[PDB]
RNA sequence: AAACUCCAUAUAUAUAAUUUUAAUUAUAUAUAAUUUUAUAUUAUUUAUUAAUAUAAAGAAAGGAAUUAAGACAAAUCAUAAUGAUCCUUAUAAUAUGGGUAAUAGACGUGCUAUAAUAAAAUGAUAAUAAAAUUAUAUAAAAUAUAUUUAAUUAUAUUUAAUUAAUAAUAUAAAACAUUUUAAUUUUUAAUAUAUUUUUUUAUUAUAUAUUAAUAUGAAUUAUAAUCUGAAAUUCGAUUAUAUGAAA
C-alpha cells in the first residue's frame, strides 16, 4: 500500500512531478475504461430500453471513480509540468515553447518577421 | 405542389437500406451519436512519451564493460554527504510499527 | 456648385487671431492669415450649425434650406465674420512680421 | 436547468434505514435532486466543514440538496469609525 | 412618533336608547372534505363554500380510517409539477429498485 | 385620450404596441393576438375604435391573467423560494444577485430592485 | 547606427499536359531604388556646393525583426534549474466536498446605451474579401418540432463529402433600393376635393393639454425548456413567452 494510486503504472520518460503523475494516471485509466463509459452512457440515455436498465446504468456511471472521467484530463507542459497556456501542437507551455523555438528544438518553427 | 411526403420517405428508406444508414422518421433521440464517436483514448494516453525509453540504469546490464557515471547523481550524493558532515541531514523516519 | 463656392468665399473669415501667451496679457493675439482649407472649415461649421436649427428631420433637407438661404443672402453667420474682422482691425497693431 | 429527458440526477444514498428507522442521511452529494420519496426524511448535507440538518418538505421536491446548506456566511464590514 | 387618527366628539347614546349590535350575517352552507354540510352564520356575502383540507381529512382527527388521501391548493405555485415533468418513471418498480445500497 | 381597463392611452398609438406597452402580461405575440381575434387590422391607431370594439378588447383582456395577477404569481414564487429556505431565497431577502453574478465590483442594480415584495 | 534579412512591390524565367483553376493563380531563381537626371532662384568653404522650382523617366510608396554598455539590489526561487537554510507520521501522498466567485466605500481597463448626418424588417440567376482550422475533427444538403404558406433564427434526426490549392466550418457584413420609426397636431381617420394621387387643400376628431421619460435602452427578475458533462446547487452558456431599471 505504498503506491499513491490504486493501479500501478509506469513512469513518464521525461520530466516527472506529482501533478504529471496524477494526470498520466487519469489518462491511462480513461484509456482502459473508455468503452464502459460510452456503453453505459448510451444505455442510460436511451429511451427505448427499459427504465430499470436505464436507472442502473446511470447509477453505475455515477459511481465510477474519478480517474476514468474524460473531464479530468488536463494538458500539461511535458517539459515543465506547468498547466497554463499550453500549446497542443507541441505539448509545451508558453515559456518552454519560446525557449525551444529560439534554441532550434522544434521541428520547423521560426521567429515571426512579417 | 411538392413531391408526396410518402414518396420522399420511401426514397429515404430505400437509400438508407442500401447505404447502411440509420433511418428515423419520427426524430426521437436515438443516441446514435453517443456510439458513432471515435476512441481518443490511445492518443490521450500517449501524451507524455514512451515510458520504455532507455535510461542510465540499463547501461550496466547493457555494455557492462564501459564504466559510465552520471554527474547529476554524483552531485546529489556529494551534496547529501556534505550535509551530513556539516551537521545537517534528514531525521530518521520512524518505521510503520509505531502509532496505532 | 458655383453658389456654394461663392457662399464659402463670402462667409469664411479672411483673418483670424490665435493666442500667443508667450508674450503679455490678453495673449497678445496677432491676426494670422488662413488657407483655403481653414477658411472653408470655418464657413462650413457655421453653415452646419445654422442648418441644424431648422425643423426637417433629414439633414439633407435642412442643409439645402440653409444653403438656399445663404445664396439669397439671409445667413446668420455674417455677423460672426464681421465680429472676427472687426477684432482683426482692432488688433492690427500687435502684428509683428516674424 | 438539466434536460428533463435525461432524467433527474440521482446518486446512491441510503434511504432504507431512513424510513425503517429514524437514522438521518449524512452526505456530501449536494448535486442530487430531492425526489418525492425523501419527504419526511432527515438529511445532513455537507456545507464545506460541517453537516447542516434539514427536513424534507413536499415543496423541496425538484430542487438540489445543496440549496439549503450555505457554504459561505454573510459579509460584515468592520468600519471602526 | 406614533400615528393615530383623531377622535371625533362621540355622539351621546342616551340611557335606554342604546340598542344592541346585530351585524348582517348570511346563512352560509359550508361543505367539508366529505359530503357533509354545515349551516353557519357569516358576514361575507358568499352563501356557499367548500373546503379542500379540513377536519374530515386529517390523520389526527381520523385515526381509525386505513386510507386517507391528502391534497393542497390547485393552480397555484409549482405543486405537482415535480411529477408532471417526469413521465418515464411512474408508479412499485422504483420501490423494488430501492432495495439496498450495499455500502459499508 | 382613450381608456381600456382604466388606462389612459393616446389616439396616435397603435393597439398592437400600446397593449404590450401598458399591460403587465402582454407582449409581441399576445398583442398580435387579441387584435387578430377581434379582427382589428394590423396597424389600427386606437382613435379609430368604436365603443363596441373598446369593450370587446376590455373583455378579452379581462379574460387573461394580465395585471396584478401576474405580479401575484411572481411575488408568490419569490415568497416560496424564501419559505423553502433556498439560497435564492436569501439572495432575494438580502437584495443581492440571485443568478450567480459577481458581487465584488458592481451590483448597483438589484440593490434597488431585488426584495421580498417585488413589483 | 546604417546596410544584409522577412512581409509586401514591380518585371522577367521555370513548373501546372488550366478536371486540386484561383493562369485575375501558386512559389522557386534573378533584376530593380537607401531613385536618376535637366535647366530655375537664393545663396554659398565656387563651383566640386547644397534648399527649393518641376520639363522629363520610373511600378517604386510602406511595414517588422533587430532596442548596445551601464544601470533602477525593477519583476521573476509559482515555467523549470539552483546555493544556503527550514519541514521528514510533515512543509511530504491520496480522495469527498467547499475555497478561488464573498461585498460597505475606492480605483484601473473594457462592453452596451441614451434616435432621424440613425436604429430595426426585407432583399434566391443569392453585390464584393482576406487569412486560418479540420485523425484528441468537421459538420453540406435534407426531415422534424418552437410558429401559422414559406423564409429567418434556436434545438434535436441523419449524417454526404474531406484529412483536404478538391469537402466543411462559410451565400462576410457594412454600403446600396425599398418599407417603417416615438418626442412631433411634423400624425391618423371621416367625408369633399384635382393636372402634386405612394400625393395636397378644406371642416371636423386625433387636446388633461409642447421642453425629456418610447415603437430607444436591456440591467434585474418569474417560468418552460435545451446544449456539454457522471454531475451546473454554491458557480456554465442557450433559445421561448413575461418582467423593461439607470441612462
Ligand atoms: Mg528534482
Ligand atoms: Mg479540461
Ligand atoms: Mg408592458
Ligand atoms: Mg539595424
Ligand atoms: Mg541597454
Ligand atoms: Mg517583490
Ligand atoms: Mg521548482
Ligand atoms: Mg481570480
Ligand atoms: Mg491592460
Ligand atoms: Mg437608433
Ligand atoms: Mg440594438
Ligand atoms: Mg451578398
Ligand atoms: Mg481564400
Ligand atoms: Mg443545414
Ligand atoms: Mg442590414
Ligand atoms: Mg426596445
Ligand atoms: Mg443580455
Ligand atoms: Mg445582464
Amino acid at each position: 500500500g505504498n503506491f499513491r494510486f490504486p493501479i500501478k503504472t509506469k513512469l513518464p520518460p521525461g520530466f516527472i512531478n506529482a501533478r504529471i503523475l496524477r494526470d498520466n494516471f487519469k489518462r491511462q485509466q480513461f484509456k482502459e475504461n473508455e468503452i464502459l463509459v460510452k456503453s453505459l452512457k448510451f444505455i442510460a440515455r436511451n429511451m427505448n430500453l427499459p427504465t430499470k436498465l436505464r436507472l442502473e446504468a446511470q447509477l453505475k456511471l455515477n459511481a465510477l471513480p474519478n480517474y476514468m472521467r474524460s473531464t479530468q484530463i488536463k494538458n500539461r507542459c511535458v517539459d515543465s509540468g506547468h498547466a497554463r497556456f499550453v500549446l497542443s501542437d507541441f505539448r509545451l507551455c508558453r515559456y518552454q515553447f519560446r525557449e525551444n523555438a529560439l534554441k532550434g528544438n522544434l521541428p520547423g518553427v521560426k521567429k515571426g518577421i512579417w | 405542389m411538392n413531391v408526396p411526403k410518402a414518396r420522399l420517405l420511401k426514397v429515404a428508406e430505400l437509400s438508407a437500406k442500401i447505404f447502411d444508414q440509420n433511418f428515423n422518421p419520427s426524430g426521437i433521440r436515438t443516441g446514435s451519436k453517443i456510439l458513432n464517436e471515435r476512441l481518443k483514448g490511445p492518443s490521450v494516453a500517449s501524451y507524455y512519451g514512451n515510458p520504455d525509453i532507455l535510461k542510465f540504469r540499463h547501461l550496466k546490464t547493457l555494455y557492462p564493460d564501459i564504466e559510465f557515471v552520471d554527474l547529476e547523481e554524483q552531485y546529489r550524493l556529494s551534496m547529501v554527504e556534505a550535509k551530513k558532515r556539516r551537521g545537517k541531514g534528514a531525521p530518521k523516519k520512524m518505521k510503520k510499527d509505531a502509532a496505532a | 456648385i458655383q453658389a456654394l463656392e461663392k457662399s464659402l468665399d463670402e462667409l469664411a473669415p479672411l483673418m483670424m487671431t490665435k493666442t500667443f501667451n508667450t508674450g503679455v496679457a490678453k495673449a497678445s493675439v496677432i491676426p494670422v492669415p488662413l488657407n483655403k482649407r481653414q477658411r472653408n472649415r470655418i464657413a462650413w461649421n457655421w453653415i452646419v450649425q445654422s442648418a441644424n436649427q431648422r425643423v426637417s428631420s433629414d439633414f439633407a433637407v435642412r442643409l439645402g434650406e440653409e444653403l438656399t438661404a445663404i445664396a439669397k443672402g439671409t445667413s446668420s453667420a455674417f455677423e460672426k465674420r464681421d465680429q472676427i474682422h472687426k477684432t482683426a482691425i482692432a488688433h492690427r497693431a500687435y502684428i509683428q512680421l516674424k | 436547468s438539466r434536460s428533463v429527458w435525461k432524467g433527474p440526477n440521482i446518486v446512491p444514498l441510503p434511504i432504507r434505514e431512513a424510513m425503517t428507522k429514524g437514522t438521518p442521511i449524512r452526505t456530501n452529494a449536494r448535486a442530487a435532486t430531492i425526489l418525492p420519496q425523501f419527504v419526511g426524511l432527515k438529511f445532513q448535507i455537507h456545507n464545506g466543514k460541517e453537516y447542516v440538518p434539514i427536513e424534507i418538505s413536499e415543496d423541496m421536491v425538484g430542487h438540489k440538496l445543496g440549496e439549503f446548506a450555505p457554504t459561505r456566511k454573510r459579509f460584515s464590514y468592520t468600519q471602526t469609525k | 412618533t406614533r400615528i393615530t387618527l383623531p377622535r371625533r366628539p362621540a355622539k351621546k347614546i342616551q340611557l335606554g336608547k342604546s340598542r344592541p349590535a346585530i351585524y348582517h350575517q348570511f346563512n352560509v352552507k359550508m361543505e367539508l372534505s366529505d359530503g357533509s354540510v354545515v349551516i353557519r352564520r357569516s358576514q361575507y356575502p358568499k352563501g356557499e363554500i367548500r373546503l379542500i383540507q379540513d377536519q374530515r381529512n386529517n390523520p389526527l382527527w381520523n385515526p381509525s380510517r386505513d386510507d386517507l388521501v391528502v391534497v393542497d391548493a390547485n393552480s397555484g405555485g409549482s405543486l405537482d409539477r415535480f411529477n408532471k415533468r417526469y413521465s418515464s418513471l411512474f408508479s412499485t418498480v422504483e420501490l423494488s429498485e430501492e432495495n439496498k445500497k450495499k455500502t459499508q | 385620450v382613450v381608456h381600456i381597463l382604466g388606462k389612459g392611452f393616446k389616439g396616435k398609438e397603435v393597439i398592437k404596441i400600446a397593449l404590450a406597452s401598458k399591460f403587465y402580461g402582454i407582449g409581441k405575440t399576445t398583442a398580435e393576438k387579441i387584435c387578430s381575434k377581434l379582427g382589428l387590422y394590423p396597424w389600427m391607431r386606437m382613435h379609430q375604435l368604436s365603443e363596441p370594439q373598446i369593450m370587446s378588447i376590455a373583455s378579452e383582456l379581462s379574460t387573461m391573467t394580465i395585471e396584478g395577477d401576474a405580479r401575484a404569481i411572481v411575488k408568490d414564487n419569490i415568497a416560496l423560494k424564501r419559505k423553502i429556505g433556498s439560497y435564492s431565497g436569501m439572495r432575494h431577502t438580502l437584495h443581492l444577485p440571485v443568478r450567480g453574478q459577481h458581487t465584488r465590483n458592481n451590483a448597483k442594480t438589484a440593490r434597488k430592485l431585488n426584495k421580498i415584495d417585488r413589483r
